[PDB]
């Protein structure tokens, strides 16, 4: 941990967690531009925060081009300073302003392959993020997109124990946490990636529900209400009621009309209800959907 | 399925192989501290068991604080005064990762007795934090376990529990626990365990993950065997008492057996 706050001179906010605030600062000595994370512990009476706990211990050993670098962690006694590699904006922000007649094809594929990069790198390296949505993915001027904000990731065991519930944000989060299940794996991380995918091509969320129950119906509505053949368990579910509509599963075509084959084909694998069936990061990564991506491999950061 | 994440359990395995070696403590540590001991050290973690206990946290919880006490013990010289303000730092830095609900700082500032104040505790676990580095994602003799757990033909919770049992004596003995890694204490483990339930030995298949065999494992099986025929003898008692409970399937019950033939 080599930084010191003499070193850096803010530049402007440019965000705001649950702990403090995010500036765009330069490094005054080698030029660099990193986003400094406050996180006050003064007030802090339960001492260091999880999230921060989490955050540090997990993004230190997460190198990867495609997961935002934690450069340095400055410890004083009434502050914490997280170092980031800095970029310029997020997913969300860019689907607003910028893609307004769409994201073309070859820059969706582009990013959809580089956020699988970086996710199958977080579960090879037994990290859930589970909080993937297009506000926690930054992009850079070079065509680069990386998972951020790593405040709710966990470390898992395998296999997997229970962990806390009712994580992801909802329009993110997977049928299996929405159903209450004992235990949930990497297949929640899929899911989000999922609906990024969809939001990216239409610009607009694919299930917006505005509760627990809303989310499920919006989902159902959509793939169908799914049953003990699609997915074996659901009604043992705890949360799940023998009275829920049954909806029938429209075609996939109609859920993502822009999209071509291989694109529908990639997406159904990764909104599969059966968490087991549901295709894995690692996997995805070799979809014919990416074929044509050519985009050269971001580098490594140090 | 994907509990067991088939696409990724082998990377993680080598990823964890890879990261105890750098989290590892120091074997010779407690030497080259002036006034604390192994017995010492006993006491403290045998009350860990206990507070664990009291507050039903995870195992994999008292594994990661015995981790951070004894990387931190590894650089840091203690005095005997100060040895539990450690240990329950390093159980609050331990909850707050792996736990969904930690006890409140207030809680485990009860359970020292008001030895130490909050601010003491707190003081701490920035300590603790900054000689750790924060390097607090651990591998632990449980995260290897479960994952053996799975070799298992079938699943048998007697040998689950047991070995589990045998890994939580493992983290009393400074000597000689300290000299084998996780991984290892986790083979003999399971090892034993499924011996003495099943007459079974240690899998192919894990010999095929792991790299190790009964040769490999010899050493450290051969303390634990003796660990586990004087388990009843020993000065600290709380994981038995523990392992008599019927969530861990009254395990500390079963009999050692007197031989490994082999
Ligand atoms: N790493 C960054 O550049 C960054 C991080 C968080 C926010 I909110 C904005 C930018
Ligand atoms: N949580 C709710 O509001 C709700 C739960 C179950 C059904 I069937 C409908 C609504």
């Amino acid at each position: 941990g080599p930084g010191s706050m003499e070193n850096f001179q803010k530049v402007e906010k440019i965000g705001e967690g649950t702990y403090g605030v995010v500036y765009k600062a330069r490094n005054k000595l080698t030029g660099e531009v990193v986003a400094l994370k406050k996180i006050r512990l003064d007030t802090e009476t339960e001492g260091v925060p999880s999230t921060a706990i989490r955050e540090i211990s997990l993004l230190k050993e997460l190198n990867h081009p495609n997961i935002v670098k934690l450069l340095d962690v400055i410890h004083t006694e009434n502050k914490l300073y997280l170092v980031f590699e800095f970029l310029h904006q997020d997913l969300k922000k860019f689907m607003d302003a910028s893609a307004l007649t769409g994201i073309p094809l070859p820059l969706i594929k582009s990013y959809l392959f580089q956020l699988l990069q970086g996710l199958a790198f977080c579960h090879s390296h037994r990290v859930l993020h589970r909080d993937l949505k297009p506000q926690n993915l930054l992009i850079n001027t070079e065509g680069a997109i990386k998972l951020a904000d790593f405040g709710l990731a966990r470390a898992f065991g395998v296999p997997v124990r229970t962990y806390t519930h009712e994580v992801v944000t909802l329009w993110y989060r997977a049928p299996e946490i929405l159903l209450g299940c004992k235990y949930y794996s990497t297949a929640v991380d899929i899911w989000s990636l999922g609906c990024i995918f969809a939001e990216m091509v239409t610009r607009r969320a694919l299930f917006p529900g505005d509760s627990e129950i809303d989310q499920l119906f919006r989902i159902f509505r959509t793939l169908g209400t799914p049953d003990e053949v699609v997915w074996p368990g659901v009604t043992s579910m705890p949360d799940y009621k023998p009275s829920f509509p049954k909806w029938a599963r429209q075609d996939f075509s109609k859920v993502v009309p822009p999209l071509d084959e291989d694109g529908r084909s990639l997406l159904s694998q990764m909104l599969h209800y059966d968490p087991n069936k549901r295709i894995s990061a690692k996997a995805a990564l070799a979809h014919p959907f990416f074929q044509d991506v050519t985009k050269p491999v971001p580098h490594l950061r140090l | 399925g994907v509990n067991e994440v088939p696409d990724y359990h082998e990377d993680i395995h080598t990823y964890l192989r890879e990261m105890e070696v750098k989290c590892k403590p120091k074997v010779g540590y407690m030497k080259k501290q002036p006034d604390i001991t192994n017995s010492m050290r006993a006491i403290l973690v045998d009350w860990l068991v206990e507070v664990g206990e009291e507050y039903k946290l995870q195992n994999e919880t008292l594994h990661l604080a015995v981790n951070y006490i004894d990387r931190f013990l590894s650089s840091m010289s203690v005095l005997r005064g100060k040895l539990q303000l450690v240990g329950t730092a390093a159980m609050l830095l331990a909850s707050k990762f792996e736990e969904i609900y930690p006890p409140e700082v207030a809680e485990f500032v009860y359970i020292t007795d008001d030895t130490y104040t909050k601010k003491q505790v707190l003081r701490m676990e920035h300590l603790v934090l900054k000689v750790l580095a924060f390097d607090l994602a651990a591998p632990t003799i449980n995260q290897f376990l479960t994952q053996y757990f799975l070799h298992q033909q079938p699943a048998n919770c007697k040998v689950e529990s047991l070995a589990m049992f045998l890994g939580e004596l493992s983290l009393i003995d400074a000597d000689p626990y300290l000299k084998y890694l996780p991984s290892v204490i986790a083979a003999a483990a399971f090892h034993l365990a499924l011996y003495t339930v099943t007459g079974q030995s240690w899998p192919e298949s894990l010999v095929q993950k792991t790299g190790y065999t009964l040769e490999t494992l010899k050493p450290c099986l051969l303390d634990l065997h003796q660990t586990y025929l004087r388990a009843p003898q020993h000065a600290q008692q709380s994981i038995r008492e523990k392992y008599k409970n019927s969530k861990y399937h009254g395990v500390s019950l079963l009999n050692p057996p007197e031989t490994l033939n082999v």
